[PDB]
């Protein structure tokens, strides 16, 4: 019964610049200094690999804790800059008056070498680069109405950034928590559930109830922003609040007398979108965060810390034991309290999956005012948070394999769930292998079938709505069920959560904010492409984790490590057997799969949702050509890539000309990467020998011997440039397109 | 079967024998070096060609060399 | 490729009489991408479309056929043998344990392609896709424009 | 040993397989070929008729689809024959021998084509 | 003129190009106020545009049928017709700087080879020595030639490692 | 030292089993058997995946290829300080013994071994490929 308590060590480390002048001090191998250029790369590669610098878990934990303060401090500088640039280099104040006609802008370029052309005409008597980060919509929702309010937040952001860097220094050099402190998982969950998420949600509900709701109620009514009461006047004067919301006339007595229905005027359950702004009702959002606050505060009292009541996480795991799984969840608690990599593998997996869920829900239920009709912001936010989720998931596979090689110990794992999974890995991979082959034929083969039938003049033989049909009946049933939910299954909800299920479109400023989305044969085909490319990515990453330690090819792969190039040309060749190489290959397939996801979103929205409302009806940007054209590969090449890339390639001479340059430059970086992927360092080391000879001939040869990159660094350099070039190419193509037409 | 040759620059460090994951190499008495021992390759039919032995040889140039040759079930490292 | 792009673009402008386009647009790389590759693909990719097809549908089909063989070559050049040999080992296990299929058996033990073989196989796909893509575009752009 | 599992080792599953023509020993290879060929041949006609290029023709659809199913059975019979030639060139069951498999392939052709023809008669 | 080109000052297409660029700037100007911040910036751009087209014509460049300046690279044609400032003079401008940078780096590399641990003098630069060598590089062409004539510029063939042949 | 004789009835470790074990090759071409003595019951890692408990006293395991046997030998020797030995077993019932070939592990020099594939020259003293051309087969200069 070890008590939960604060435990630190005083002055564990000395604050000196001595080690700043001795590169490689952290590692025994690199401390001796460089002899070849390979040393330089090894310095940066192993800088943050704490688990390999020392075998002491306590020393590892202390570095992780303070390295996290540095990450927090950097985000505050970044957040402070975004708020500061909104105050000083933006047209936010003009945007508040005419949100539907003025383009948000918060970056201005200096007039040098003729780059001032990038300062485009955005509206409000302002010249600058149009932004797609959606900060203007966020600031309006919170109630910000002046650049002074933006300026104060930026100054507060810098103070927080200074506090974060002080905390990191303090908790590493002055008062470093001990290992027993870090292992109070029950205590940490209690505070992070009820304290971080719980009180954070309640505190934000306080801001919305007292600041956001009154300010946005008057803004929607048409009141001039400068004439709206200041947030503190709303807080101090209950009389003003009563006018906007009569419930405030009764104070907090209804809350304590359980007459919660009195607050129905500002704690609503409307559903749908606000017709004036096209975003979610803020009164709905306030009741959301009040409900979420109570749920998490209750969640934070589940685990036992010091007073008997509560649950022991170890006891829960050991009680869940069945007939089919041997010992069961035994041994997981020790794994998850002694391996940082195991914790990181889980957290990256769900944090990445969460970021992808955010992308889907924010576009379908636009939570900010004027977010929906700003098509550039909608496209950018969905695409940004899909890419973030994709990288995090691939990292989850990377750090699951690191655990398997370094932190896995067979003695603690005998006949438990983890052990039994390893003992039928061939069954898992063989079945997942077949599923991927099945999904590739029956999804991408359909496109090849349609392309061949179309080229042969046999349109009646294609898979399409006017031909052999493939209707997503299951998805269509769910769309109808959610559309009728308010009638019978959610009686107290006035409207459906989203307008995608069905109903009538909402138009703001003559543009569609959201309307029902219909699923047809093309949607059926593209969705099963997603299932195919996701399943393949699982195969590559899961295979690396399950075979990290050994396989039928390399029986002792664990001893070789997590990151090695091969085990030589024997046995036919063993290139890229290490678990690190399964992340390297998994990155390509993740990039392949998410590229189709963001092409699917971009074409579907322009074709079927986005458009201009007129007297006759809705005219969409691409005129509803998704249904008939997206069933062939040729349709994607012609109608999507070739037609929509018109904007980016005609950008020269305009404010969007920067996107044209980056479109070419991205194409360059991508092709440049194939040099590293298609070659090997054997050629390059011999090439450097001849180059070194010329320098030797001129007495200008370096003391640090030039070396071709290692085998692994060639693969890492290749994939990093491949991803940057590919992703930046889509980034330029999307923004130049949507900003130009959207 | 691969071909493995030991050259007279061997210093008898034994690192090639330790590195080999198939017990292809062994040390034998010799008089051509201070260690009075030399590497030997009596069981090359079990060699797979991994070249871990070459990775472990300190001499420059190598004193143990592997020349990949005809393939077989053993040299191809198959368990099926 | 650079030689044949240069020969083709300088001649298309001559054959249309508007040599000024090459003189003005050929000095920067956006002109090549915009005024040569993108501009002259319009007829090629319309060989077959949701409304019908014409005589260029064979070159439109071959154009995508080339892109596919080219992209398939990347697989043999980027991913190397060790990954595939270990994957094939679970396929060997699956066949032997499957009832009603282990009655049939192979005579040559399945293995992954060799290190050297995959470089040739990847280079062959890369070259074929290279050639077929430009052959379809070269003929289609020139023939449709005038022929 | 191998990972025991109900699918790999169960009583009900084992009995079902033991009654299939492939595993039913004591039967001449030719007869097993006919029994196996008939089952596959009968099914093979389905997809060709419903989804073939001439599926929408009123009466030609049945003939064209079945005639293509007969062709595929002929190709499969060749695959069976050459497989026996390669596999058995030099044991408990007669089927797994050069003599047994050659009879097996011949039976499959006779049974398979009969099944395709029998499927056609069902339609008309 | 040279190669069929004509002076930009006398080129019809060159003059028309200036109007197009100024017209584009003027079109954006009329959507702002007289002395607003955007208007002042646009007016500044127009002044630079007018200055640029006057400078290139004053420099006596040659314009093609495209009406854009073209440069002359042959030293004989450049000095013959006063185009030395396009390529010829900048050629010797770059080489002086390029040799300056290369010569300074070579001097520093030789200097630290005598030290006990040359490798640590490369990742961690000896700034006092580097600044000393930075200033002395202004006379690199003189120093470079004298090394060549004294035979200390190149290593001996017998002191350079080479592969078997 | 004399060549040990394999005892097929030797007990095997406590292992549930896995899908990474022997295949049809063991029944047609060959397989490998490794045996050793255990001082106490302990958990070790199977090269085929998973964890097994070694019984006190003799233990016996069967593997699909030689490298798997010698991978387990390295573990037992280096970590648990045991002294295993393994054989090659053919479907006909013949048993071939190896590692240690002469009873002493190859890392340690032992009298009586005869040098094999030893060239009394350096790598740089091999003849050129032209001088071993048309020798009836592809031959490296190192072979001659
Ligand atoms: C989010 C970014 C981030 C963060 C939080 C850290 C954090 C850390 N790095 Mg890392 N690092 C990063 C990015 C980051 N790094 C990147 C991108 C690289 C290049 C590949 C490196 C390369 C690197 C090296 C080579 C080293 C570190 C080291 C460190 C540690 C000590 C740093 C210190 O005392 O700073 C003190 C900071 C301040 C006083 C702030 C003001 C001064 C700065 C310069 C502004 C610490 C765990 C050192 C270490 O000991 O690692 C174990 C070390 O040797 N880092
Ligand atoms: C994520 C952080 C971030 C980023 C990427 C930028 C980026 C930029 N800032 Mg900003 N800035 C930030 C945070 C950030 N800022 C913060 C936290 C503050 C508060 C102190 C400021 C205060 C600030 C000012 C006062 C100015 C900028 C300006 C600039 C621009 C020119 C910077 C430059 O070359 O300086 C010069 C480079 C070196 C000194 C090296 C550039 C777009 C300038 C701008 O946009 O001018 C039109 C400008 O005047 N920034
Ligand atoms: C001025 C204050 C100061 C000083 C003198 C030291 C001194 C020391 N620290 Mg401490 N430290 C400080 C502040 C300081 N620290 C702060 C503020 C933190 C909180 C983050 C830490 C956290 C910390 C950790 C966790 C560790 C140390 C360690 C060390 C030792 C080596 C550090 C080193 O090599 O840094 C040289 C490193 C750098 C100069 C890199 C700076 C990285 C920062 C975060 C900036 C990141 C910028 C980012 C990449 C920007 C984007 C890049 C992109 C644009 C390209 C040394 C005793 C290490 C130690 O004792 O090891 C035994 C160690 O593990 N420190
Ligand atoms: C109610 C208490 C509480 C709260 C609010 C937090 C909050 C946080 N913890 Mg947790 N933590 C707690 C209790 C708490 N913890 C306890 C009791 C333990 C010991 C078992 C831990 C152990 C722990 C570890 C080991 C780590 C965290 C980390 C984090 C941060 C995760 C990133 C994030 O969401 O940043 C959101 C950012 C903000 C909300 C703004 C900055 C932080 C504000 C000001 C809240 C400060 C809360 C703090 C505990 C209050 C006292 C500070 C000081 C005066 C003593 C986050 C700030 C991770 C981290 O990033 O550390 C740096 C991390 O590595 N915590
Ligand atoms: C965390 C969120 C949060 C916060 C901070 C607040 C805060 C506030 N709400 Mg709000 N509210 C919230 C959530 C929140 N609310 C939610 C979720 C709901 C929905 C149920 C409401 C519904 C609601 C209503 C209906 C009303 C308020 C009101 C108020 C105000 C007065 C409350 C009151 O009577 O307090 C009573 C007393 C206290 C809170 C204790 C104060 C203790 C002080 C700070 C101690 C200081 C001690 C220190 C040593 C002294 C200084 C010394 C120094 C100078 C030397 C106050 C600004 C009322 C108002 O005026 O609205 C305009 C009001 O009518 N709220
Ligand atoms: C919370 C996130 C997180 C954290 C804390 C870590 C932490 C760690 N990872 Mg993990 N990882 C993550 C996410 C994370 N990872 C994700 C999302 C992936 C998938 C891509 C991976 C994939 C991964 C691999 C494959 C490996 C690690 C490794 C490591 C360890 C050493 C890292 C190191 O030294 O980097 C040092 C940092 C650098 C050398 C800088 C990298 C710079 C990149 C390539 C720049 C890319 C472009 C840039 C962002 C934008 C343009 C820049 C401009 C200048 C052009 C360390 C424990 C390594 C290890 O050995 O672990 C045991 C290791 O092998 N990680
Ligand atoms: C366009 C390029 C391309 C193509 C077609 C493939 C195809 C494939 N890859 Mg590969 N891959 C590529 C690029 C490509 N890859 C690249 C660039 C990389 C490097 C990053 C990789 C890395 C990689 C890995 C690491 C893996 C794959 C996997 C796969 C397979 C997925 C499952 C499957 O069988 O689908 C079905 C097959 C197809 C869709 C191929 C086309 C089929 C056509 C359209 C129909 C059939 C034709 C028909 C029979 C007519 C033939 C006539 C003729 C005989 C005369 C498949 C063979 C995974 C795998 O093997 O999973 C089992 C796997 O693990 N790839
Ligand atoms: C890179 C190679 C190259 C080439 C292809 C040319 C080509 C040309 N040069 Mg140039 N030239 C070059 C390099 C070159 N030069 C260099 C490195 C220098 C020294 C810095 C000069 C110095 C130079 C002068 C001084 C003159 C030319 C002239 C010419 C033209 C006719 C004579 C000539 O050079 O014939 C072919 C070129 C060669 C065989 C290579 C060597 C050329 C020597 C150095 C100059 C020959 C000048 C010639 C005797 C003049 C006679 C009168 C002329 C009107 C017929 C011709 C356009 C003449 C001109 O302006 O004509 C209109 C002229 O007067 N060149
Ligand atoms: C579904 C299968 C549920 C299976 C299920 O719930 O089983 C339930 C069963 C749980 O048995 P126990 O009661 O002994 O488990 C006690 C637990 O507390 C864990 O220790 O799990 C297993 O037997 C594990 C292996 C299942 C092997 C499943 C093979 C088929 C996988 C198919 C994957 C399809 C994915 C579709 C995604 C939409
Ligand atoms: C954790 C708990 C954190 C609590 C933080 C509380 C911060 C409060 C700041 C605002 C102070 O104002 C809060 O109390 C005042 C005094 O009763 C109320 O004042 C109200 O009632 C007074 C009664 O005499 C009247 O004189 C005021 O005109 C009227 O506005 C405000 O309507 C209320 O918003
Ligand atoms: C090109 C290439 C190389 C050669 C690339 C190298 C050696 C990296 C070059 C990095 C820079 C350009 C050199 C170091 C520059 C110094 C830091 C000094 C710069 C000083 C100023 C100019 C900034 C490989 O080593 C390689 C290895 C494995 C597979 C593929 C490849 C591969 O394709």
């Amino acid at each position: 019964a070890k008590k939960v308590k604060i435990a630190v060590d005083r002055n564990p480390v000395e604050t000196s610049f001595e080690k700043w002048a001795k590169p490689g001090h952290f590692s025994r191998t690199l401390s001796k200094g460089p002899n070849t250029t390979t040393w330089i790369w090894n310095l940066h590669a192993d800088a943050h690999d704490f688990d390999s610098h020392t075998s002491d878990l306590e020393e590892i934990s202390r570095k992780v804790f303070s390295a996290h303060f540095g990450q927090l401090g950097i985000i505050f500088i970044w957040l402070s800059g975004m708020y500061f640039h909104g105050a000083r280099f933006s047209n936010y104040e003009a945007w508040l008056s005419d949100p539907t006609h003025i383009k948000p802008s918060a970056q201005v370029v200096w007039p040098i070498v003729g780059q001032e052309i990038l300062n485009g005409d955005v509206g409000g008597g302002f010249q600058g680069i149009q932004i797609t980060s959606g900060f203007f919509q966020l600031w309006r929702a919170s109630g910000i109405t002046s650049e002074l309010q933006l300026y104060t937040t930026a100054i507060g952001g810098l103070v927080m950034a200074a506090a974060m860097f002080f905390a990191g220094w303090f908790h590493y050099h002055k008062a470093a928590p001990k290992l027993e402190w870090f292992q109070n998982v029950e205590s940490m969950l209690n505070h992070h559930l009820g304290g971080l998420l719980g009180l954070g949600s309640l505190a934000w509900a306080g801001h919305q109830i007292h600041v956001s709701l009154p300010v946005n109620k008057l803004l929607d009514a048409g009141v001039d922003p400068k004439e709206i009461p200041l947030p503190h006047d709303l807080l101090l004067n209950r009389a003003i609040m009563a006018d906007l919301y009569p419930s405030f006339a009764k104070g907090i007595a209804p809350f304590f007398t359980l007459n919660w229905s009195e607050y129905s005027d500002f704690l609503t359950f409307k559903g749908g979108l606000n017709p004036v702004t096209g975003g979610l009702w803020l009164s709905d959002t306030a009741h959301h965060h009040v409900a979420i606050a109570v749920l998490f505060l209750v969640a934070g009292h589940m685990y036992r810390t010091n007073w008997g009541i509560g649950h022991s996480m170890k006891e829960i795991l050991e009680a869940h034991r069945g007939p089919f799984t041997g010992e069961g969840h035994v041994g997981l608690y020790e794994i998850l309290t002694t391996s940082w990599h195991a914790q990181l593998a889980i957290n990256l997996a769900l944090f990445g999956s969460l970021s992808i869920i955010v992308a889907h829900h924010m576009y379908a239920m636009p939570p900010y005012p004027y977010l929906a009709t700003d098509y550039g912001t909608q496209l950018s936010l969905f695409t940004h948070h899909t890419w973030i989720g994709g990288f995090c998931i691939v990292g989850a596979g990377a750090h699951a394999a690191i655990f398997m090689v370094r932190d896995y110990d067979p003695t603690n794992n005998y006949n438990n769930l983890l052990d039994r999974v390893i003992r039928h890995r061939d069954a898992i991979i063989s079945h997942l292998n077949w599923v991927c082959i099945f999904l590739g034929f029956h999804s991408f083969g359909l496109y090849i079938h349609n392309d061949t039938m179309s080229a042969l003049g046999r349109p009646q033989d294609m898979f399409s709505d006017t031909a052999i049909q493939l209707q997503p009946v299951f998805a269509q049933w769910i769309q109808n069920t959610h559309f009728l939910a308010p009638q019978l299954t959610a009686p107290n909800a006035l409207a459906a959560t989203s307008l995608t299920w069905g109903g009538d479109l909402v138009a703001v400023g003559g543009k569609v904010a959201m309307m029902p989305i219909s699923l047809g044969t093309s949607d059926f085909m593209v969705h099963h492409i997603h299932a195919f490319t996701i399943h393949v990515t699982v195969l590559i990453l899961l295979k690396g984790v399950l075979f990290a330690r050994s396989s039928r090819l390399i029986p002792d792969k664990a001893n070789l490590g997590f990151r090695f190039p091969c085990d030589g040309p024997g046995r036919g060749g063993t290139c890229q057997v290490s678990a690190w190489d399964h992340v390297f290959l998994g990155l390509f397939w993740m990039y392949n799969s998410l590229s189709i996801v963001i092409f699917h979103f971009s074409w579907k929205m322009q074709s079927d949702v986005w458009g201009t409302v007129t007297a006759s009806g809705v005219s969409h940007i691409t005129g509803g050509n998704f249904a008939q054209s997206a069933n062939t590969i040729n349709g994607w090449l012609r109608d999507f890539l070739w037609a929509q890339s018109s904007q980016v390639i005609q950008s020269y001479g305009s404010a969007l000309s920067a996107y044209g340059l980056i479109f070419l430059g991205a194409h360059f970086v991508w092709a440049f990467s194939l040099m590293f992927l298609f070659s090997g360092r054997g050629y390059w080391q011999e090439l450097i020998e001849s180059i070194v000879w010329a320098h030797n001939k001129l007495k200008v040869a370096p003391a640090i011997q030039p070396r071709a990159l290692s085998i692994t660094q060639g693969r890492a350099v290749g994939v990093a440039h491949y991803l940057l070039g590919g992703i930046a190419t889509t980034w330029s193509f999307f923004l130049a397109r949507i900003i130009s037409v959207g | 079967a691969h071909i493995v040759k030991i050259y007279d620059t061997c210093i008898g460090c034994t690192q090639c024998v330790r590195a080999c994951p198939l017990d292809v190499l062994e040390m034998v008495p010799w008089d051509g070096c201070k260690a009075s021992q030399m590497a030997s390759a009596p069981r090359t039919e079990d060699c797979v060609g991994c070249k871990r032995c070459e990775t472990a040889c300190p001499t420059d140039f190598l004193s143990v060399r592997v020349y990949l040759g005809s393939e077989s079930t053993r040299s191809m490292g198959l368990s099926y | 490729g650079w030689v044949t792009f240069y020969w083709h673009w300088k001649h298309l402008t001559l054959w249309q009489g508007n040599v000024a386009q090459f003189d003005e647009s050929s000095t920067y790389l956006m002109g090549w991408l915009r005024d040569y590759l993108w501009l002259n693909s319009s007829q090629l990719i319309n060989g077959y479309n949701p409304f019908g097809m014409n005589s260029l549908s064979v070159w439109a089909w071959t154009f995508l056929f080339g892109h596919l063989i080219y992209a398939t070559g990347f697989m043999f050049l980027i991913s190397w043998r060790g990954y595939w040999q270990e994957l094939i080992e679970t396929l060997v296990w699956a066949h032997e344990k499957t009832p009603l299929a282990n009655l049939v058996y192979w005579k040559d033990k399945p293995v992954a392609l060799s290190i050297v073989q995959a470089r040739l196989v990847g280079l062959a796909h890369f070259s074929v896709g290279y050639i077929f893509t430009y052959a379809a575009f070269l003929i289609a752009s020139t023939s449709g424009r005038f022929g | 040993g191998m990972l025991e599992t109900p699918v790999t080792s169960a009583p009900i599953v084992a009995t079902y397989l033991s009654n299939l023509p492939a595993y039913r020993t004591g039967v001449a290879p030719v007869l097993r070929g006919v029994e196996i060929g008939l089952a596959h041949g009968f099914l093979l006609a389905g997809p060709f008729i419903k989804l073939g290029p001439l599926r929408n023709v009123p009466e030609t659809a049945e003939i064209a689809g079945s005639l293509s199913a007969a062709g595929l059975v002929l190709i499969l019979a060749l695959c069976l024959s050459i497989y026996g030639s390669a596999q058995f060139q030099s044991a408990r069951d007669p089927l797994f021998s050069a003599d047994g498999w050659s009879e097996f392939a011949a039976g499959f052709l006779v049974g398979g084509e009969a099944g395709v023809a029998w499927a056609y008669v069902c339609t008309q | 003129d040279i190669a069929g080109l004509t002076p930009c000052s006398e080129s019809k297409a060159y003059a028309k190009l200036e109007k197009k660029e100024l017209k584009t700037l003027e079109k954006r100007l009329k959507q702002y106020e007289a002395d607003s911040a955007p208007a002042v910036a646009l007016k500044a751009t127009m002044e630079r545009t007018k200055a640029r087209f006057a400078n290139y014509a004053k420099a006596g460049l040659l314009c093609g049928n495209d009406g854009l300046p073209h440069l002359i690279a042959d030293p004989g044609l450049a000095l013959k017709y006063g185009h030395a400032g396009e390529v010829f003079i900048p050629t010797f401008g770059f080489l002086y700087v390029a040799g300056y940078i290369g010569y300074v780096g070579r001097q520093y590399l030789i200097a630290v080879k005598g030290e006990a641990k040359p490798t640590d003098k490369e990742i961690i630069i000896d700034v006092p020595l580097a600044t000393k060598l930075a200033w002395q590089g202004a006379g690199w062409p003189l120093a470079a030639v004298q090394e060549l004539q004294r035979g200390t510029l190149l290593e001996k063939e017998e002191n350079i490692t080479v592969s078997p042949r | 030292w004399t060549v040990p004789t394999l005892n097929p009835d030797t007990p095997s470790p406590i292992f549930g089993g896995s899908t990474g074990g022997l295949l049809r090759k063991a029944q047609t071409e060959e397989f490998y058997v490794i045996t050793w003595e255990a001082k106490k019951e302990q958990i070790f890692e199977m090269p085929t995946g998973g964890a097994a408990i070694m019984r006190q006293g003799p233990n016996l395991l069967k593997f699909g290829k030689k490298e798997q046997c010698l991978a387990l030998t390295t573990q037992l020797r280096n970590k648990f300080k045991l002294t295993p030995c393994f054989y090659r077993v053919f479907p006909d019932g013949k048993v071939q013994y190896l590692h240690p070939a002469d009873g002493v592990y190859p890392e340690k020099v032992n009298a009586g071994r005869v040098g094999a594939n030893q060239n009394m020259r350096r790598i740089g003293q091999n003849v050129n490929p032209i001088k071993v051309k048309f020798s009836g087969r592809m031959m490296s200069p190192a072979e001659i």
